[PDB]
């Protein structure tokens, strides 16, 4: 994030790393509950990537995060590779999350929730802080 | 260059459709949401990523982040997947699953 | 959920 | 487009191709893909 700002550790308890073979943060992701993740379609994630959570600092050596594996990856069908529209992937575990203090779900709207704009929203991630 | 290690959060409104298409023009379906251009911005890494708003006490995911400025522009909108037009096929996920 | 555990401080 | 045919990561604007100022927020460890004419795609890695 350019110009954001660096978040009390584990206060976003949904924020999950998406990981590669390789141990690349490609993008992010949020625990919808303990089985499953909502992320970008276009992020391409395979059932060889990793979901990290529970995390903070990346650099670190000593904290305890959850390196969950992936069973399975649904794509929406509908996302088109042009115009970026319906850009959802949904990610089923095989290694369930372990729900606590520091990691947790975020809540889903409804399909007839309006969020008014000018409303003040918050976004996290792992993303650059300058490009 | 390389991605942070520590977690950054950000603050910024969200904005309608039609004032988006300032910025964006065409490329701004129904079932997209854009929120930024107010000196914040998603960079690199942060797609998938959530954009969280409040609902009667708590954080709900309105948008996951998509796509935006090349630059990070920020005084340009990022652009997010508009959520409720999308959690009718997250739950028939959940379901068939 | 939506509910930390941690809460979240901003600017 | 204008007189010539624009590549897959090109838009046409004012009779004239040019690369896309879009970009999907993914992280690339080695960026984003090129396309025949230089361009960078918008959300697919190298």
């Amino acid at each position: 994030i350019v110009n954001g700002e660096e978040a009390v550790p584990g206060s976003w308890p949904w924020q999950v790393s998406l990981q590669d073979k390789t141990g690349f943060h490609f993008c992010g992701g949020s625990l919808i509950n303990e089985n499953w993740v909502v992320t970008a379609a276009h992020c391409g994630v395979t059932t060889s990537d990793v979901v990290v959570a529970g995390e903070f600092d990346q650099g670190s050596s000593s904290e305890k995060i959850q390196k969950l594996k992936i069973a399975k990856v649904f794509k929406n069908s509908k996302y088109n590779s042009l115009t970026i529209n319906n850009d959802i992937t949904l990610l089923k575990l095989s290694t369930a999350a372990s729900f606590s203090q520091t990691v947790s779900a975020v809540c889903l709207p409804s399909a007839s929730d309006d969020f008014a704009a000018g409303t003040t929203c918050v976004t996290t991630g792992w993303g650059l802080t300058r490009y | 260059a390389n991605t942070p290690d520590r977690l950054q959060q950000a603050s910024l409104p969200l904005l309608s459709n039609t004032n988006c298409k300032k910025y964006w023009g065409t490329k701004i379906k129904d079932a997209m949401i854009c929120a930024g251009a107010s000196g914040v911005s998603s960079c690199m890494g942060d797609s998938g990523g959530p954009l969280v708003c409040k609902k009667n006490g708590a954080w709900t995911l309105v948008g996951i982040v998509s796509w935006g400025s090349s630059t990070c522009s920020t005084s340009t909108p990022g652009v997010y997947a508009r959520v409720t037009a999308l959690v009718n096929w997250v739950q028939q996920t959940l379901a068939a699953n | 959920c939506g509910v930390p555990a941690i809460q979240p401080v901003l600017s | 487009c204008g007189e010539k045919t624009c590549s897959p990561a090109q838009v046409c604007l004012n009779n004239e191709c040019a690369c896309t100022a879009i970009r999907c927020m993914i992280f690339c460890p080695n960026g984003f893909k090129v396309d025949e004419n230089g361009c960078e795609y918008p959300c697919t890695c190298a």
